[PDB]
RNA sequence: GAGCCGGUAGCGGGCGUGGAUCCCUGGAUGUCCGAAUGGGGGAACCCGGCCGGCGGGAACGCCGGUCACCGCGCGCGCGGGGGGAACCUGGGGAACUGAAACAUCUCAGUACCCAGAGGAGAGGAAAGAGAAAUCGACUCCCUGAGUAGCGGCGAGCGAAAGGGGACCAGCCUAAACCGUCCGGCUUGUCCGGGCGGGGUCGUGGGGCCCUCGGACCGAAUCCCCAGCCUAGCCGAAGCUGUUGGGAAGCAGCGCCAGAGAGGGUGAAAGCCCCGUAGGCGAAAGGUGGGGGGAUAGGUGAGGGUACCCGAGUACCCCGUGGUUCGUGGAGCCAUGGGGGAAUCUGGGCGGACCACCGCCUAAGGCUAAGUACUCCGGGUGACCGAUAGCGCACCAGUA
RNA sequence: CGAAUGCCGGCAUGAGUAACGAUAAAGAGGGUGAGAAUCCCUCUCGCCGUAAGCCCAAGGGUUCCUACGCAAUGGUCGUCAGCGUAGGGUUAGGCGGGACCUAAGGUGAAGCCGAAAGGCGUAGCCGAAGGGCAGCCGGUUAAUAUUCCGGCCCUUCCCGCA
RNA sequence: CCUCUAAGCACAACCUGCGGGAACCCGUACCGCAAACCGACACAGGUGGGCGGGUGCAAGAGCACUCAGGCGCGCGGGAGA
């Protein structure tokens, strides 16, 4: 219920559509809607906690680019970042995207 | 920005029009925010004042009043003729009144 | 630049300020910004004489009109100083 | 004041120093809470006296400013 | 270029050709509050740290300087914060009402809230349109057209191509490959991160590899100028007599006119005053889309090679949004959830799907003008003329 | 325009009518003044007195004092006033509030949350009529005083000596 | 406020006694059960804290009379349905 950290993804907006009756294509007279409200629509947001510079990082990040923080890790090993403090070495990861 | 006068104090004038119409004098003063002038001995009134430390005995006073300034017409010291102001360029290169009759100038 | 004459402005004009001179208390318009710590120094630097004490006060403006308008007559501030015993603000006993 | 006397003034104040504008000032402060008190009391006729001296005061601290900003 | 100390006279005193008041550009000063930011705070109040100065100055007080938070960049530097009448784009987003009830539908993604930007904003250089075997970025207006289509096919909603106009312009990157500096341990032909080169396209192009050939284009950044803006200046030509409080009226005789627009003057003035036609004008700030000059930047051909050509992306299904499209035969554009590729022998498209034929070349970005609004200044009205015209012609967002 | 219980304003009728705001109450004399039941002084009468008297705090904000005024406000009158004009008046090391403290609550390093705006949040900070802190009596002015004066006490901080 | 120690400091520092000096910003007027605050009014309404004397009534902040202090309530005069 946020923002993706790498993916930017964020809550959209979609219609809540009730519909009756037979299909057409099933030899019907055709769906009728009965009541449209919005919604809205999460992505599968998770935790992430990594170990980096031995320091713990932990994302809020959407389940589909999960895979792509160990590449943001996995890529962060050229780069001084011992010393460093949690949020220094998100911001350091983040600027890989 | 500025109120423009064709007449200041204190050159000589022609009342061109008004009671006192072709009277000659000075130009006493002069009103730009009005637009007006003061001549001497013309537009004369009389005019009421308290019995007052300046004005003791009461009575009145003959004031001169203010013209407005289309009426006042200045007068040429060379041709003695009431003219309209031109503005000549000398080579100063300052601007100066001049008759448009002759001519002349008119500080 | 500030200046003891800064900070004060002119004496208070009345039978109350007068009656102080007597026992050398001095009456003056000061700066309503301006200080009994300030004053002292202004009073001394500009009058040869040794502040002893110093009593200030406000004196909010007085509401005017014009029959058909409001205003106020600016806020004023002055101080009381206390003048070494012996000592004297000629231009003040002046009278 | 005269303009001559503020040409003067200026010419003057402009050969002068920093420290001898502040002690000049520092004067014509003086030389003003003297007026004041005379106004204050009605015995100020040459009123306009006033006026110069703040804006004189005023003349000087500028030249004490162009000066310093430097 | 002769008067001035505002609307404002008076009392009381000054100034101005030794060029004032006044007008325009630059500068200085500019208490306190306000994003308000040293700290607090019931805004304009209150209380501190540091360095330096004043006072007789150690305590007390005043004066000058400095001290909030955030982002980015190797304690110190550049930036942000807030305001603006509407106009613009993005994130959200109703209802009355219409459907002569009403739920899908409409009103409408309008009103409103929020973030952002700017003098404009958005959009923009085809993974386009769509049947011409053609067009050639985008924006806006006309037209296409209330056509095609959408719709409890009810009320109602409502395109795009093409054509005629305004404006006109096209570019930088990512990846393969060469080199270089740094750091990691799992010691190199390594991997990773910076910088530089190279490269940027669809008759596909680019790299590497041989081979052949070795100046004209030119900015949107920079500079100089004309031009323009913010004060201004020159500016043709009438006297008299007469009634009258006043002439500009009636009479006589004249004149100017690249000026007989209008407004003033004691009434009705081409020639009395301010002006009008036609010309002049800037030391300094601003602007400068037009002129000239620089600079970053631009460019050949066949041959083979098959390294690269923008990833949780394309693609399939599931849930929606946009388009004229309300599940409809439902594609196209966008994406919250799942599964999950490829590099030109690739892939998206041409209205489900398959094939033929064609168009294009996504998953990085930038981009003038033509377009929109009117707090501001100016011109102009078969617009109002103090119950009208803005809520205010006057001290009104006031009492 | 003749009507919309129309809109703005002006002026009539009811009408010299009800009423003039507690049934605690008034009478005479002297003065003042153009003008007096209505102001000042004096005597007599009545009225509140767990108040209708005296202090402090909120709130109001110059209404307090004095001189000169009565067009308008005063439910009459007015020479009076909380009204019009001008001048004067509020003085603290000790009384109250700050440079001291914490309460509910408010905000809010760290940290958490939310489409934006924003919403939470130990510490810390802000927050009082609670805590803590050193002035009592009297005189003075037309108007201020636990503030000025007088006498007698006390607090804190800086420097110096022991 | 007292007390306990830690770094540091133990020529400083703090406690007690005396001495000279220093001691800032705001508020202070006036109304305040009301003609000045809330009620459009000089409105018989509402508004927190303290003092609130004397005598008698069993007591009392009750009740009646009264001190100090303050008032007769900002239209009057008659008439006697
Ligand atoms: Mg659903
Ligand atoms: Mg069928
Ligand atoms: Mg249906
Ligand atoms: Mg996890
Ligand atoms: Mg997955
Ligand atoms: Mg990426
Ligand atoms: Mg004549
Ligand atoms: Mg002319
Ligand atoms: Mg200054
Ligand atoms: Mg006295
Ligand atoms: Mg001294
Ligand atoms: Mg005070
Ligand atoms: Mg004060
Ligand atoms: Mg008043
Ligand atoms: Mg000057
Ligand atoms: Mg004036
Ligand atoms: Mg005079
Ligand atoms: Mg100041
Ligand atoms: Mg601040
Ligand atoms: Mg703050
Ligand atoms: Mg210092
Ligand atoms: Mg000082
Ligand atoms: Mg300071
Ligand atoms: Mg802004
Ligand atoms: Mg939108
Ligand atoms: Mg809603
Ligand atoms: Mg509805
Ligand atoms: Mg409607
Ligand atoms: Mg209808
Ligand atoms: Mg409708
Ligand atoms: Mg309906
Ligand atoms: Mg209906
Ligand atoms: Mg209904
Ligand atoms: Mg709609
Ligand atoms: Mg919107
Ligand atoms: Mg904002
Ligand atoms: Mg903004
Ligand atoms: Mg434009
Ligand atoms: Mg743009
Ligand atoms: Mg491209
Ligand atoms: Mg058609
Ligand atoms: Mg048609
Ligand atoms: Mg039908
Ligand atoms: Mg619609
Ligand atoms: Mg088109
Ligand atoms: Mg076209
Ligand atoms: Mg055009
Ligand atoms: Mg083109
Ligand atoms: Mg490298
Ligand atoms: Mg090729
Ligand atoms: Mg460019
Ligand atoms: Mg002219
Ligand atoms: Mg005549
Ligand atoms: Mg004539
Ligand atoms: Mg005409
Ligand atoms: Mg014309
Ligand atoms: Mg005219
Ligand atoms: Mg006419
Ligand atoms: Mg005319
Ligand atoms: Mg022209
Ligand atoms: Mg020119
Ligand atoms: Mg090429
Ligand atoms: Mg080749
Ligand atoms: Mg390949
Ligand atoms: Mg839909
Ligand atoms: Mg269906
Ligand atoms: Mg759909
Ligand atoms: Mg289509
Ligand atoms: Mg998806
Ligand atoms: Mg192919
Ligand atoms: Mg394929
Ligand atoms: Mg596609
Ligand atoms: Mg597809
Ligand atoms: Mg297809
Ligand atoms: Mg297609
Ligand atoms: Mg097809
Ligand atoms: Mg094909
Ligand atoms: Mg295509
Ligand atoms: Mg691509
Ligand atoms: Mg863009
Ligand atoms: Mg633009
Ligand atoms: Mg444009
Ligand atoms: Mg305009
Ligand atoms: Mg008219
Ligand atoms: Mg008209
Ligand atoms: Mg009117
Ligand atoms: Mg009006
Ligand atoms: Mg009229
Ligand atoms: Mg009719
Ligand atoms: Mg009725
Ligand atoms: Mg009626
Ligand atoms: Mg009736
Ligand atoms: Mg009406
Ligand atoms: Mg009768
Ligand atoms: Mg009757
Ligand atoms: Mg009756
Ligand atoms: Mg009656
Ligand atoms: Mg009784
Ligand atoms: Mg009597
Ligand atoms: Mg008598
Ligand atoms: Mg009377
Ligand atoms: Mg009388
Ligand atoms: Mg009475
Ligand atoms: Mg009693
Ligand atoms: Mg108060
Ligand atoms: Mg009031
Ligand atoms: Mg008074
Ligand atoms: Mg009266
Ligand atoms: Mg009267
Ligand atoms: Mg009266
Ligand atoms: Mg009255
Ligand atoms: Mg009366
Ligand atoms: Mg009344
Ligand atoms: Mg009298
Ligand atoms: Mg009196
Ligand atoms: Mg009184
Ligand atoms: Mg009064
Ligand atoms: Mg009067
Ligand atoms: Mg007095
Ligand atoms: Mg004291
Ligand atoms: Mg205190
Ligand atoms: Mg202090
Ligand atoms: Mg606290
Ligand atoms: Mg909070
Ligand atoms: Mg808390
Ligand atoms: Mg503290
Ligand atoms: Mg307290
Ligand atoms: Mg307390
Ligand atoms: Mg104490
Ligand atoms: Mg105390
Ligand atoms: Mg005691
Ligand atoms: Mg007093
Ligand atoms: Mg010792
Ligand atoms: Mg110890
Ligand atoms: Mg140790
Ligand atoms: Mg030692
Ligand atoms: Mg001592
Ligand atoms: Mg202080
Ligand atoms: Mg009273
Ligand atoms: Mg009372
Ligand atoms: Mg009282
Ligand atoms: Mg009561
Ligand atoms: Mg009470
Ligand atoms: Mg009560
Ligand atoms: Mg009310
Ligand atoms: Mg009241
Ligand atoms: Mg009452
Ligand atoms: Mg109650
Ligand atoms: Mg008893
Ligand atoms: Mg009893
Ligand atoms: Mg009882
Ligand atoms: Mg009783
Ligand atoms: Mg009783
Ligand atoms: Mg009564
Ligand atoms: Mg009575
Ligand atoms: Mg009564
Ligand atoms: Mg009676
Ligand atoms: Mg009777
Ligand atoms: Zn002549």
């Amino acid at each position: 219920s946020k923002v993706c950290e790498i993916s930017g993804k964020r809550p959209i907006v979609a219609n809540s559509i009730q519909r009756r009756g037979k299909a057409k294509r099933e030899g019907g007279v055709g769906k009728k809607t009965t009541g449209i409200s919005k919604r809205r629509q999460y992505p599968n947001l998770q935790k992430v906690r990594v170990r980096v510079a031995g320091q713990e990082i932990t994302f809020r990040v959407a389940a589909s680019h999960i895979p792509k923080v160990y590449e943001l890790v996995e890529r962060a090993k050229g780069l001084k970042l011992e010393g460093l403090s949690p949020k220094e070495i998100k911001k350091e990861l983040l600027k890989l995207l | 920005m500025r109120v423009k006068m064709h007449v200041k104090k204190g050159d000589t004038v022609l009342v061109a029009s008004g009671k006192y119409k072709g009277r000659v004098g000075k130009v006493k003063e002069v009103l730009p925010k009005k637009y007006a002038v003061i001549v001497e001995g013309v537009n004369i009134v009389k005019k009421a004042v308290r019995v007052s430390p300046k004005y003791p005995q009461g009575g009145f006073i003959e004031k001169e009043a203010p013209l407005h300034a289309s009426k006042v017409r200045p007068i040429c010291p060379a041709c003695g003729k009431p003219t309209r102001v031109r503005k000549k360029f000398l080579e100063n290169g300052k601007k100066i009144r001049v008759c448009a009759k002759c001519g002349g100038a008119l500080d | 630049m500030k200046t003891a004459y800064d900070v004060i402005l002119a004496p208070v004009l009345s039978e109350k300020a007068y009656a102080g001179f007597a026992e050398g208390k001095y009456t003056f318009w000061v700066h309503p910004k301006a200080t009994k710590t300030e004053i002292k120094n202004a009073v001394e630097t500009a009058f040869k004489v040794k502040v002893v004490k110093v009593n200030t006060l406000h004196v909010r403006g007085k509401k005017k009109r014009l029959g058909r308008y409001l205003g106020k007559r600016p806020d004023r501030k002055k101080a009381i100083v206390q003048v070494a015993p012996g000592q004297k603000i000629e231009a003040l006993e002046g009278l | 004041m005269k303009l001559s006397e503020v040409r003067k003034q200026l010419e003057e104040a402009r050969k002068l120093s920093p420290v001898e504008l502040e002690k000049l000032v520092r004067e014509k402060k003086r030389e003003l809470m003297e007026l004041r008190f005379q106004a204050s009391i009605g015995q100020l006729s040459q009123n306009h006296k006033i006026r110069d001296l703040k804006r004189q005061i005023a003349r000087l601290l500028t030249v004490l400013n162009e000066k310093r900003r430097q």
